[PDB]
């Protein structure tokens, strides 16, 4: 019902600009104050700025003030975060939040978040290799990508129990790897097709891998 | 400019126990204090507002207290689903500030890792690199030695590992060690052995294969 | 309510929260139950409310968060604003709502009587510095009156009338404000709750020697009963 989707994240050189967006739905947007809270990689919650229902009254954390500009337009249901003079300390998952119902201010709705990575290193797609076989373990190896993150699902979402997508490792090379694996019924290996759906947004890379026992 | 001191940083407790987390504001914020739960992989979510008011949907084992300067957040009977980082936040004035967060983890009966090894794909070897994977699945406690051997020789420094965050149904952990080598140096050897050690196996467990499966 | 203190369920059963629904449901003002179908409140609360179709009166409320989708309320059939009400600072700041339905009263939603004072309580919801937000738990403060004569002396260029009655502390610190507006000054006299003043207007809030001005309900009784029939 109530929903906030953010977008505009991605990779940007230091000194760069980026406009973040948040599409609010299922509530009367106009009437609620809104904040951006971010969270740098492993972790800490940090409030960035907020803006009142009507767009006047805007307010900022010291570390972004004079660099970031919050704004909204209520006739499109959208909150913005114009981010300039970016700097590695701005790398973080950016959350769009609503500042609460009429009787308290806090963040009562959050979006999924969007990742901003400030770095002058270049985008690379991962290679995707199979990890082939009561119960059987199979996986994919998602190797040699930058920046984070890689998303990973199995059978287009329809396979959930048994799945561990490992947090990413950073290699000697300055590039990330991870593994996603799942444990399934051994009977299913003859019958069922196991695909891992890998998507590394910063390189338009949507790759899908059959993992077959050998 | 108001600072929020959360404590402790992390804790461990068994399902059913009282868990109590504290949050001290550097000045009087009366009851303008909120608590959040962030589950692993997920966005934080608001549990308590105004120090003790418990929001819609929040189960009755959560509660809070305090005003002025000392706050407390408590879980009457900790469940496996309460695995998470919890965060306090003053809403007294701008800027809004949060605590550092308390990582909350589950103690439970030891479970042995169930251990699998993966050769490198034919597909990867044709790009000249040879990644070899050991999976240790669903074990507690998180403590686990992994030790790689080629033709029984202990490897060192050409391996990297990663542990998952704690499963929220069964409280287990999983780990993935990856031995990385050249097509070249992988081809110089035959027996690829992964040696897991844990407090839940009687003795270390070795998984292996010879090249040519 | 400024510098006051959390109330408790059942306590001020004549307090009500009067909500607007448009454009979003929220607390507008206080009211006081005075009869089957009658809330008495302030007129300045209907500033651009052009129709009763958007009001809801909840009674037997303590936390504002208590009010969910399925909670019972009384709609408002009519808004009767004093014929002479044109501006708060110049009096007549009184109003009644005729309800769609009537109160099946209980312990926590009874009426309060009128007058004809020493133990006087100001209740209400009222605002905060910060996102124009409304205090969640119904607040109360005990305050004593100040003679119109003293009040008058502390407002040199507005005119305190016989149809006004004032009430803070001289040190300051305790008041009803915006959000509390329309809400009761209830006084226990010979051990009985009479509705004596209505939170109307003021200069600052709870400021030292600047007391609130409250529609002096005593002077409108006959006005009220040309309509509680």
């Amino acid at each position: 019902e109530v929903q906030l989707l953010e977008s505009g994240g991605g990779l940007v050189q230091p000194g760069g600009s980026l406009r973040l967006s948040c599409a609010a739905s299922g509530f009367t947007f106009s009437q609620y104050g809104m904040d951006w809270v971010r969270q740098a990689p492993g972790k800490g919650l940090e409030w960035v700025s907020g803006i009142g229902p009507s767009g006047g009254s805007t307010v900022y954390a010291d570390s972004v003030k004079g660099r970031f500009t919050i704004s909204r337009d209520n006739s499109k249901n959208t909150l913005y975060l114009q981010m300039n003079s970016l700097r590695a300390e701005d790398t973080a998952v950016y959350y769009c939040t609503r500042g609460g119902p009429y009787y308290y201010y806090g963040m009562d709705v959050w979006g999924q978040g969007t990742t901003v990575t400030v770095s002058s290193a270049s985008t690379k797609g991962p290679s995707v290799f199979p990890l082939a076989p009561g119960t059987a373990a199979l996986g994919c190896l998602v190797k040699d990508y930058f920046p984070e993150p890689v998303t990973v699902s199995w059978n287009s979402g329809a396979l959930t129990s048994g799945v561990h997508t490992f947090p990413a490792v950073l290699q000697s090379s300055g590039l990330y790897s991870l593994s996603s694996v799942v444990t399934v019924p051994s009977s299913s290996l003859g019958t069922q097709t196991y695909i891992c759906n890998v998507n590394h947004k910063p390189s338009n890379t949507k790759v899908d891998k059959k993992v077959e026992p050998k | 400019d108001i600072q929020m001191t959360q404590s402790p940083s992390s804790l461990s407790a068994s399902v059913g126990d009282r868990v109590t987390i504290t949050c001290q504001a550097s000045q009087d914020i009366s009851n303008y204090l909120n608590w959040y739960q962030q589950k692993p992989g997920k966005a934080p979510k608001l549990l308590i507002y105004d120090a003790s008011n418990l929001e819609t949907g929040v189960p009755s084992r959560f509660s809070g207290s305090g005003s002025g300067t000392d706050f407390t957040f408590t879980i009457s009977s900790l469940q496996p689903e309460d695995i998470a980082t919890y965060y306090c936040q003053q809403a007294n004035s701008f800027p809004v500030t949060f605590g550092g967060g308390t990582k909350v983890e589950i103690k439970r009966t030891v479970a042995a890792p169930s251990v699998f090894i993966f050769p490198p794909s034919d597909e990867q070897l044709k790009s000249g690199t040879a990644s070899v994977v050991c999976l240790l699945n669903n074990f507690y406690s998180r403590e686990a030695k992994v030790q790689w051997k080629v033709d029984n020789a202990l490897q060192s420094g050409n391996s990297q590992e990663s542990v998952t965050e704690q499963d929220s149904k069964d409280s287990t952990y999983s780990l993935s060690s990856t031995l990385t080598l050249s097509k070249a140096d992988y081809e110089k050897h035959k027996v690829y052995a992964c040696e897991v050690t844990h407090q839940g196996l009687s003795s270390p467990v070795t998984k292996s294969f010879n090249r040519g499966e | 309510i400024v510098g006051g203190t959390a109330s408790v369920r059942g306590e001020w059963p004549w307090q009500v929260t009067l909500h607007t629904t448009s454009p979003t449901q929220r607390h507008l003002c206080g009211g006081s139950i005075i009869g089957n179908q009658w809330i008495l409140t302030a007129a300045h609360c209907f500033y651009g409310v052009e129709s009763p179709k958007i009001l809801r009166v909840y009674s037997g409320i303590l936390n504002q968060s208590e009010i969910k989708e399925d909670t019972s309320f009384f709609g408002v059939q009519e808004i009767i604003i004093h014929d002479q009400y044109k501006m708060a600072e110049s009096g007549y700041d009184i109003a009644l709502l005729k309800l769609e339905t009537t109160v099946n009263y209980t312990d926590s939603q009874r009426p309060i009587s009128l007058p004809s004072y020493t133990d006087c309580w100001v209740t209400g919801w009222g605002y905060r510095k910060l996102r124009d937000k409304i205090q969640n738990t119904l607040q109360k403060a005990k305050i004593p009156l100040v003679t119109n004569e003293e009040c008058q002396k502390r407002y040199r260029g507005h005119k305190i009338t016989h149809k006004m009655i004032c009430a803070g502390y001289r040190e300051g610190g305790k008041d009803a404000c915006k959000g509390d507006s329309g809400g009761p000054l209830s006084c226990k006299h010979n051990e009985v709750w009479h509705l004596v003043g209505i939170t109307s207007w003021g200069e600052g809030c709870a400021q030292r020697e600047r007391p609130g001005v409250y529609t002096n309900v005593v002077e409108y009784v006959d006005w009220i009963l040309e309509k509680t029939q």
